[PDB]
């Protein structure tokens, strides 16, 4: 992740990161 | 085998019991062995995750509530707005978390009914 580049992927690392989904 | 089955909680392997006699719906992860324990409360879980079926994995997270009372700061006491922290618990099937998931979720959802 990180950001201060193209395409970056901020935010999005530490949401994806869990890998897992909700049962709602 | 639903509200109980043994995960590993940061790296120890335990024991998870989700139980519904208590003050708002609990899960207990108790290792193995009976030296550690790690309670969590489903009422202060926003969120509970599972891995998918697309996951190469079998895990838990039940995501509490973010403090929003007192928002926090940094160093300089400028302000930041805090990411919910969240409970992981590593299994190693995918039906036993489907089972302690689709335990949990139950609750949470019967807490979102009651939020």
């Amino acid at each position: 992740g990180g950001g201060g580049y193209d395409v970056e992927m901020e935010s999005e690392e530490e949401s994806d990161d869990d890998g897992f989904v909700e049962v709602d | 085998p639903s509200h109980s089955g043994a995960a590993i909680f940061e790296k120890v392997s335990g024991i998870i019991a989700i139980n519904e006699d208590v003050s708002p719906a609990e899960l207990t992860w108790r290792s193995t062995d009976g030296d550690k324990v790690h309670t969590v409360v489903l009422s202060t879980i926003d969120k509970l995750q599972a891995t998918p079926a697309s996951s190469e994995k079998m895990m838990l997270r039940l995501i509490g509530k973010v403090d929003e009372s007192k928002k926090r700061k940094d160093n300089e006491g400028n302000e930041v707005v805090p990411k919910p922290q969240r409970h992981m618990f590593s299994f190693n099937n995918r039906t036993v978390m489907d089972n302690i998931k689709m335990t949990l979720q139950q609750i949470i959802s019967r807490y979102k009914d009651a939020d």
